[PDB]
């Protein structure tokens, strides 16, 4: 394998392109990178644990990995309070140790092992143009991916459960016993409009639906893996697609960009898979919590929060949504589709219920609204929390902000990568990725436009 | 008797990231840290 | 100037007494303030209810007045309304209720004293302390 | 047999000398407590 | 392509350069460090030290108001 | 030879005066719909209740606006992120009152410009060109998506999208500065680097080529007539340009490779706009610019103001007056 | 051999750093400007002129440091070191903002020196002086913004300060006090700068993607010789691509490269004209038709009227701290503000 520009045609800054047809060294690069990923998981988790203050809420400490563990129902109890730090520590250590095994394997394959696996094995040797084998690899991975989804299912059903923020009697780890197998609900979720009030799959709001989804996902992924191992690409797909390593990279880049945008939206809007007791309030929650907090204060001062018109003529604390639902007043009117386990007790069939808002408020609801309102996912780049005009004494940026901003940026740059590699794969398949041939420049044989 | 240029580049880069990281440390300590 | 002895001299009681926080105690009180109270008392305001702020006039108008160290320490042990009528233990952070306010459960009497002292000294270092939410 | 001192040498020092001086001064400031 | 001067790569890879610069660059760095840490820079530029922005007799900004006699205003501002 | 094949050949034809392509079969209807609705709205649309407090804003020329002040007003805050097509309104007048033209125009525009990017790739493919002009075009596409889609999504309302007008754009920027301190955001700083540098390099390259043109004309005619469209030979001496520029600064700060130079010219503003688009896109989730308010304290603990504090005073001034009737609670949470 | 010719020989030698006759005024002046800025941003305060910390020594960072403009009390005094204000006292000269006129005047003469260097090198090398002409845009901006704007105002105090956040303050000040975004001259400047960026990106991308296959490697950069007579990219293919994508395309490369100079340069000149207007408070602040109507018709609102309100808020909330010498005491009750917020 050439490791210079004269032997490969690729400069040092495009050096990893020299691995396109070196399957052994490419496999080494891949396993060592996987090692990097697992290393970060373990090391960052151990950092978060060493920096963790167990009594202080998770979203106040710059944590993004321990919230993921706690949502899975490890190390936490009711309302997300930490019972034991050891499960987080164990998760970190196991990732950190496995990272070394993957690093070794990667450095081995990248440096010492065969540069090309074609000779060595028919099983591991692949040619980019060999559609049957590339679909075999798709299939083996689809079966492991579906197995991982079923691993989530098993943890939620048979191995202690997962954190259900919607649990009766307060949020807590719950064992899911009736996951939603009904394909109408599960796939209906896929068919919901990605706009306010519906939210496509972002609006999944119960662990039963999430778990039933992962049973379907595991089943569909395992079936698709078996299909791809026992089949070959059909004619229409053989004709509409580019069959090359860079092409497959560009396809995966498009998929990754889509998933990055989706993850950004998920963490920003959904509080079921991302519980607010770990991730802090969504911005919709913080706005509604502000409206609620001053609803309670003013009501306790004796105001009629129902019949109090604001300076504009709309109700100061309560109004109607454009479809008539009773909602919180003020600019929060935009977040009237927000659902939260501390709010939903005060909602009637018509929306917010006056009888409930006048008699059934609880101190935990007021405390929760105060906490969520003061932890609005608003903050500066140097982590000065609250609105940008505030002074420097509050060190807080929401984990939702960090995760959403990061994955939007990564999704966008991966869309750019998709375009880069998809256009390059197309041009290289067609044979003009290196520039225009002077003798057969196509425009010289095309008629003038005018 | 010539020091390889890549070694000189590595040493200078380490020192430059060091001065930059010292300057970023000072953002959180001493003067101008808000505390 | 430096953080003088007169700057850290604050009323301990209503009967006229005065105490002086040490620089270590002022720093500690500031640290607890930034770590536990700024989410709502940024720059002496009160985001969830700015009718009751941490400004010197406001602290002095409470019942009984809260512009001395001991009253503040009591308030952080057993918080009440602005008129001393209604129980606010389940509504305001305090050390008497570690079940609902776990963040405060490791703050000792010295720490609460320090944060009360800081709360009383901060208004002397900033004219905008205890103002309007936007100001 | 290149010359040691030239116009380029002075152009390099006029900037490099005060720059390292200033960098050390700004390094010292990182430890000033109020 | 070459204007006569020794190429920088030849200069910085040489023993004599580093024999000189292993002392010169650190000496400049420590000279600047000492300029700050001895308090010399405050006196040189008249920049207030952290305890001299406000004095006992003045709690407000020392904004200059004279057109000409500024030695006097800055002295009274202390 | 089939009719579908004939249609495919026409669509992908490189002999059409304007290339259509498959991406064009989407670009043309969407952009035409957006242009028609935009012109009609900008001229004649009735006032729009942007802030959802029943305070309609006049955006159209016939309602008293000039070209500078006219805009298509974003849809009502009461709508939020809800999808609001014409067939969800009980009358066109209700649709207009709530800012439906904004949703129609922006959605069709967004689709149209993504299709324009795809179309650029498509024509490059049909012409046997290299494929990355669309990558450069993805920078303005990203910025437009940030202001029309991502920022509304993060803030929770299409009412927070950039208005389709000049003064509406300034309002958006001012409000954005007041709530996010975009001036002190490093990604905006890279965007300013991108645009200042893009103009700098455009001027530099243009001036260096123009300075180094090969003598081909007489002094009575435009020097541009010294170039003939399709000529084999280069029209300026890059060697002379490099000699001048490498003496203006130093030899190693000048490009001798036109390919390397034209790459740099493309990459610098494109990267800078990608950063600024991502900056706007991340302040959509309220990850704002740097906050240095009261960062400097003296020994007693008194605040020594900096230029950032004065900037913060300007921001507070903007913030307390914006949407003067829309806030009922103390904190502007969105 | 006369001494003048011998001097012109040494000054115009081919060395790593060309000097020339222009260098006698470019190099000391640029070095004074740059060193003054670094010195002020590292060590010098704005405590006595602005009531602000403005150096690294006081705790400011790269974003917040500045060579701040002098105190208002000096008017447009040139604040020479030996002048009647500082009277040769270096420390007092630092404390009164004397570094601001030092950086501005050495920078102005350094910019003159750089343009003279452009002319001189152009003449020596034998090319047309269009790089020098292009640079007139930046000088127009520097002169109008850093000299003529404060010269028309009350003092150097209102000139932009040499700093990141100082410049941001100047920008927001021009918004809130001058409604500078509404100014057509600024709009032409925005069009020029954005169009310059657009032209840069689109020329670069077009050239890189219409390259002729001149080499065997994927690394297309190695396929260009600086002395080759042949164009390295297809102008015909580029022209057809843009003609079919955009409807129009460049067909003359000379006009294309002139346009790349003309657009940003013209934009800088136009914005400078607008700034010169702002020096005298000649602002495109208002549309009187809409002010008269909103005065008479309280239902009438546009984005323009909203921006007017934003400007009033900025002015009232920023004036007391931004202009500390005026002793603006604005009690809380007179500060304009919407509801709640
Ligand atoms: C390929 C096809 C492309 C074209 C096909 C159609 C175009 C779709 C493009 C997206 C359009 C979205 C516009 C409005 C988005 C929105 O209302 O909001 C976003 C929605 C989420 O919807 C929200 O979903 C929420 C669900 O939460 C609900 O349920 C939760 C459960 O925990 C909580 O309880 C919560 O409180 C409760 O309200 C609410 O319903 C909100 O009202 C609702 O708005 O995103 C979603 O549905 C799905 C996520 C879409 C991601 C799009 C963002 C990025 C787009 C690409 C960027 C390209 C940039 C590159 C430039 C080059
Ligand atoms: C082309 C590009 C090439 C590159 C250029 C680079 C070269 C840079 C070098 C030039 C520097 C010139 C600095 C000029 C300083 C100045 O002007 O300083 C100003 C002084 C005048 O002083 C001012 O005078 C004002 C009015 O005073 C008068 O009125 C007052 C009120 O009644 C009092 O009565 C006072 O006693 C009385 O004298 C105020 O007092 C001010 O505070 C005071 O500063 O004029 C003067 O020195 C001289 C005035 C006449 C000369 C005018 C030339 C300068 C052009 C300025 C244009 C001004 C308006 C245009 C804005 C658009
Ligand atoms: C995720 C990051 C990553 C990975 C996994 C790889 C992997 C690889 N690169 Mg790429 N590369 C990368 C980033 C990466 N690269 C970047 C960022 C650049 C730009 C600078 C390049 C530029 C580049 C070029 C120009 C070339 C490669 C080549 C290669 C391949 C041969 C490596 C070789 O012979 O180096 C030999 C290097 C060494 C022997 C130095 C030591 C390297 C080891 C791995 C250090 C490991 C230290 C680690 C801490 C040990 C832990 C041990 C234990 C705990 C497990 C290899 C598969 C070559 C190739 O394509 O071959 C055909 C090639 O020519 N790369
Ligand atoms: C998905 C990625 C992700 C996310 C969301 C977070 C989020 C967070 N981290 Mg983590 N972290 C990550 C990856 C991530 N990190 C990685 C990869 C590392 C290894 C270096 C770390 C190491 C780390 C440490 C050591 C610490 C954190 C901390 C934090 C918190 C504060 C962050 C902060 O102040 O940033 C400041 C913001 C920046 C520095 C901005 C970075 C700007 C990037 C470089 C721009 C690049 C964008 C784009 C891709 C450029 C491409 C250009 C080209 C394509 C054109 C926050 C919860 C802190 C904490 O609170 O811990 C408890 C902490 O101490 N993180
Ligand atoms: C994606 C990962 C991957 C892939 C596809 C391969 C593939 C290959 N390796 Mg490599 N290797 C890897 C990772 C990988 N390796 C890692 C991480 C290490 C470090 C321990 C090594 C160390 C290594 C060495 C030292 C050697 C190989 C060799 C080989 C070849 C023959 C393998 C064999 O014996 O047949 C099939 C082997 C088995 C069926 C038994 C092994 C299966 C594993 C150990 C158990 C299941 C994996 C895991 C524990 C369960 C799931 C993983 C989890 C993350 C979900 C083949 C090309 C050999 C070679 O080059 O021959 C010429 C060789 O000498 N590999
Ligand atoms: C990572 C997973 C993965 C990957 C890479 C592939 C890859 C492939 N599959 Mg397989 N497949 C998978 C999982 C996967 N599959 C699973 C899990 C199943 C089980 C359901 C199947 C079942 C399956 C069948 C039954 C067939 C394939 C076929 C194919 C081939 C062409 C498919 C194609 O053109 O797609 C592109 C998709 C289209 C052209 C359909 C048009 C759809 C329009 C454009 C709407 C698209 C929706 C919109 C754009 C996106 C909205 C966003 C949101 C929904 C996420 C290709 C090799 C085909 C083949 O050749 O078989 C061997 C085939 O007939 N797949
Ligand atoms: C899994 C995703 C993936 C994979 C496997 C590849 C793989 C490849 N790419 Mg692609 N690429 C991707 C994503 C991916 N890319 C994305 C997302 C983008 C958009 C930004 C691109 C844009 C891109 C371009 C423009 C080019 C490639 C090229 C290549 C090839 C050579 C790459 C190389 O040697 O890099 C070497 C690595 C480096 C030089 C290091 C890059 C350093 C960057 C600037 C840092 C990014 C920020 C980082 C987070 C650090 C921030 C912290 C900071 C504070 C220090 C190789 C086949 C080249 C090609 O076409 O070859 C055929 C090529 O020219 N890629
Ligand atoms: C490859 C080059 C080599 C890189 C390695 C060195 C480079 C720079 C590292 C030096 C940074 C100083 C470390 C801090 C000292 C320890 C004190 C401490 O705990 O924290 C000190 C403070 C306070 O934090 C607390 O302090 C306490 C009292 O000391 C205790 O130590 C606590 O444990 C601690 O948490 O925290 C910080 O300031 C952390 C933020 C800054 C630290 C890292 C800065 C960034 C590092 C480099 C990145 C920028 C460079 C850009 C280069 C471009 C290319 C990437
Ligand atoms: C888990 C879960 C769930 C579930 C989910 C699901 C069920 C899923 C599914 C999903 C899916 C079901 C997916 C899909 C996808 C799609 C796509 C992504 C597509 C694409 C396509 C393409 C790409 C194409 C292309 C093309 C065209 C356009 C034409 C021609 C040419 C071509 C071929 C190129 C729920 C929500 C319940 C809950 C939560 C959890
Ligand atoms: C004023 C004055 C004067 C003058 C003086 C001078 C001239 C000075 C100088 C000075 C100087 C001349 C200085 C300098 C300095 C510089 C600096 C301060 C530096 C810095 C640096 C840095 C910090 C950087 C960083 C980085 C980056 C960012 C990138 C890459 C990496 C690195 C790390 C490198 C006189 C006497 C006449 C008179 C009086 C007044
Ligand atoms: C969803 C499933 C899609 C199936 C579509 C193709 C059916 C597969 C039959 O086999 C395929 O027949 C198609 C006709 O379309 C032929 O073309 C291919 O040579 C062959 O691979
Ligand atoms: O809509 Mn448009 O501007 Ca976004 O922050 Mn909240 O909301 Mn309203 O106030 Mn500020
Ligand atoms: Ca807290
Ligand atoms: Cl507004
Ligand atoms: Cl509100």
């Amino acid at each position: 394998g050439g490791r210079d520009l004269p032997s490969t045609g690729f400069a040092w800054w495009s050096g990893n392109a020299r691995l396109i047809n070196l399957s052994g060294k490419l496999l080494g690069a891949h396993v060592a990178h996987a090692g990097l990923i697992v290393f970060w998981a373990g090391a960052m988790t151990l950092f978060e644990v060493a920096h963790f203050i167990p009594e202080k809420p998770m979203y106040e400490q710059g944590l993004i990995l321990l919230p993921h563990i706690a949502t899975l129902g490890w190390g936490v109890g009711p309302a997300g309070e930490v019972t034991d730090i050891f499960p987080f520590f164990v998760v970190g250590v196991l990732h950190l140790i496995s990272s070394a095994v993957l690093g070794l394997g990667g450095i081995y394959h990248a440096l010492r092992g065969p540069e090309v696996l074609e000779e060595y094995s028919s099983f591991f040797g692949y040619d980019w143009k060999d559609k049957n084998q590339m679909t075999n690899i798709i299939g083996y991975h689809l079966i492991l991916l579906g197995c991982g989804a079923l691993l989530l299912v098993f943890k939620a059903m048979f191995f202690g459960g997962v954190y259900d923020t919607w649990a009766p009697g307060g949020g807590d780890v719950r064992v899911i016993t009736n996951p939603t197998l009904n394909p109408a609900i599960i796939f209906g979720y896929l068919l919901k409009a990605p706009f306010g009030g519906e939210g496509w799959i972002i609006s999944v709001n119960n662990m039963e639906d999430i778990i039933g989804g992962h049973i379907w996902i595991g089943l569909i992924c395992i079936s698709g893996g078996i299909w791809h191992i026992l089949t070959k690409p059909f004619g229409w797909a053989r004709r509409a697609l580019i069959w090359s390593g860079e092409a497959y990279l560009s396809y995966s880049l498009g998929a990754l960009s889509l998933m990055g945008f989706i993850a950004s939206v998920f963490v920003w809007f959904n509080n079921t898979a991302y519980p607010s007791e770990f991730y802090g309030p969504t911005g919709m929650e913080a706005s509604q919590s502000q409206a609620f907090t001053f609803l309670v204060r003013d009501q306790r001062l004796g105001a009629n929060i129902a019949s109090a018109q604001g300076p504009t003529g709309l109700g100061k604390y309560l109004m109607r949504s454009p479809s008539g639902e009773i909602i919180f007043g003020g600019e929060t009117m935009r977040f009237w589709d927000f659902r939260g386990p501390w709010l939903e007790p005060l909602r009637g069939p018509n929306g917010l219920d006056l009888d409930k808002l006048r008699n059934d408020i609880q101190p935990w609801q007021v405390r929760r609204a105060a906490e969520y309102m003061t932890h609005a996912p608003l903050g500066s780049l140097n982590s000065v929390g609250g609105v940008i005009t505030d002074v420097n004494s509050f060190n807080y940026v929401s984990p939702r902000a960090w995760l959403a901003t990061s994955h939007f940026v990564l999704g966008f740059f991966f869309l750019v990568g998709h375009l880069w590699h998809a256009g390059r794969a197309r041009a290289a398949a067609a044979g003009f990725e290196k520039g225009i041939d002077r003798e057969t420049e196509p425009t010289l044989f095309m008629p003038d436009l005018d | 008797g010539r020091i390889p240029l890549w070694v000189v580049g590595v040493v200078a880069g380490i020192g430059a990231i060091g001065v930059l990281g010292l300057f970023f440390y000072g953002a959180y300590a001493g003067l101008g840290s808000s505390m | 100037v430096e953080l003088t002895e007169s700057t850290r001299t604050i009323p301990l009681d209503e009967a006229g007494g005065t105490t002086t926080l040490t620089a270590r105690q002022f720093t500690n009180g500031q640290k607890i303030f930034v770590d536990t109270c700024t989410q709502c008392h940024l720059q002496g305001k009160t985001k969830t209810n700015n009718n009751v702020s941490l400004g010197l006039a406001d602290l002095a108008g409470a019942e009984p007045r809260r512009d001395n160290v001991l009253a503040l320490v009591e308030f952080l042990k057993n918080p009440k309304s602005y008129d001393g009528e209604d129980d606010y233990s389940e509504l305001h952070p305090n050390i008497s209720r570690p079940d609902i306010y776990p963040e405060m459960r490791n703050y000792t009497e010295d720490d609460i004293f320090d944060v009360a002292g800081y709360t009383l000294i901060a208004p002397k270092l900033d004219e905008r302390w205890g103002g309007t939410i936007y100001f | 047999t290149y010359p040691i001192f030239t116009v380029r040498w002075l152009a390099v020092h006029t900037l490099a000398v005060p720059s390292v001086f200033f960098v050390g001064a700004i390094a010292a400031m990182q430890f000033i407590q109020r | 392509g070459t204007t006569g001067e020794r190429p920088f790569s030849d200069i910085v890879t040489s023993i004599r350069y580093w024999v000189i610069h292993s002392i010169t660059i650190p000496m400049l760095f420590i000279a600047g460090w000492l300029f700050v840490s001895t308090g010399l820079a405050y006196d040189a530029f008249g920049t207030p030290r952290p305890d001299e922005y406000f004095t006992q007799t003045r709690q407000e900004l020392p904004i200059l108001q004279e057109r000409y006699d500024i030695n006097q205003e800055i002295q009274e501002f202390n | 030879a089939s009719l579908w094949e004939q249609f495919c050949q026409w669509v992908t034809s490189t002999n059409n005066r304007i290339y259509v392509g498959w991406f064009g079969t989407l670009m043309i209807p969407t952009l035409l719909t957006a242009t028609t609705c935009f012109i009609i709205a900008f001229i004649a649309a009735p006032p729009v209740d942007i802030d959802g407090i029943r305070e309609p804003v006049a955006g159209s020329l016939l309602y008293g606006n000039n070209i500078i002040s006219g805009a298509v007003v974003p849809s009502s805050n009461a709508i939020g992120l809800h999808f609001y097509p014409i067939w969800e309104a009980a009358s066109l007048d209700e649709w207009l009152y709530n800012g439906g033209p904004y949703q129609l125009v922006v959605f069709h525009f967004l689709i149209g410009i993504f299709c324009y990017m795809g179309r650029q790739w498509e024509l490059s493919y049909r012409l046997g060109m290299r494929p990355w002009i669309c990558v450069a075009y993805s920078a303005p596409v990203s910025a437009a998506t940030a202001v029309f889609l991502i920022y509304p999504i993060g803030q929770g309302s299409f009412s927070d999208g950039m208005p389709l007008g000049i003064s509406g754009t300034f309002n958006f920027m001012i409000n954005f500065q007041a709530e996010h301190n975009i001036l002190m955001h490093p990604f905006h700083m890279l965007g300013v680097a991108g645009v200042f540098g893009g103009s700098l390099f455009s001027a530099m390259h243009g001036s260096l080529v123009t300075s180094s043109l090969v003598r081909e004309t007489t002094e009575v005619e435009s020097q541009n007539y010294g170039y003939k469209f399709g000529q084999e030979e280069e029209t300026y001496n890059i060697v002379a340009a490099h000699g001048y520029f490498g003496r203006l600064i130093f030899q190693y700060a000048s490009f001798n490779n036109s390919r390397s130079l034209h790459f740099f010219l493309g990459a610098w503003p494109v990267i800078g706009i990608w950063f600024t688009a991502m900056g706007v896109s991340t302040m959509a989730f309220n990850l704002n610019g740097f906050n240095f308010n009261q960062s400097i304290l003296d020994s007693q603990g008194r605040v020594i103001g900096t230029w950032a504090d004065v900037l913060n005073r300007a921001n507070i001034g903007f913030e307390v007056m914006h949407e003067r009737n829309a806030h009922n609670f103390p904190l502007d949470l969105a | 051999r006369g001494w003048f010719d011998v001097l012109d020989d040494w000054l115009k030698r081919d060395r790593f750093v060309f000097i020339g006759w222009s260098g006698l005024l470019l190099f000391p002046c640029a070095f004074m400007a740059l060193g003054g800025w670094l010195t002020g941003t590292t060590f010098v305060t704005s405590w006595y002129t602005h009531g602000l910390a403005s150096s690294y020594l006081e705790g400011a960072n790269f974003l917040t440091v500045a060579v701040s403009s002098p105190a208002d009390a000096f008017g447009h005094s040139l604040l020479f070191l030996w002048g009647p204000e500082a009277q040769g006292n270096l420390t007092r000269w630092f404390q009164i903002g004397g570094l601001w006129p030092f950086v501005a005047l050495h920078g102005a003469f350094g910019l003159i020196g750089f343009m003279l260097r452009q002319f001189e090198i152009s003449r020596l090398v034998g090319i047309r002086p269009y790089n020098a002409i292009a640079f007139s845009g930046p000088i127009a901006v520097f002169v109008s913004v850093f000299l003529m704007y404060p010269l028309g105002q009350s003092s150097w105090f209102f000139a932009p300060s040499f700093g990141v956040a100082g410049i941001f303050r100047f920008i927001l000040f021009l918004q809130g006090f001058h409604n500078w975004t509404l100014n057509p001259f600024h709009m032409m400047g925005v069009a020029g700068i954005l169009g310059g960026a657009l032209l840069c990106a689109i020329h670069g991308a077009t050239v890189e993607n219409t390259l002729f296959e001149d080499g065997e490697d994927s690394n297309t950069f190695r396929a260009f010789e600086p002395t080759q007579a042949e164009e390295t990219y297809s102008m015909v293919t580029a022209n057809r691509f843009w003609s079919q994508i955009f409807g129009i395309a460049f067909s003359n490369k000379r006009w294309l490269h002139f346009f790349m100079l003309f657009v940003p340069v013209t934009g800088l000149w136009m914005s400078s004209v607008g700034i010169v207007g702002l020096a005298l408070n000649l602002r495109a602040y208002d549309f009187v038709s809409q002010e008269l109507r909103a005065a008479e018709d309280p239902e009438f609102e546009t984005f323009y009227t909203k921006n007017i309100l934003l400007n009033e808020g900025m002015r009232a909330w920023m004036a007391p701290q931004d202009q500390p010498h005026e002793n603006f005491i604005f009690p809380e009750e007179v500060l304009p503000r919407g509801n709640a917020l």
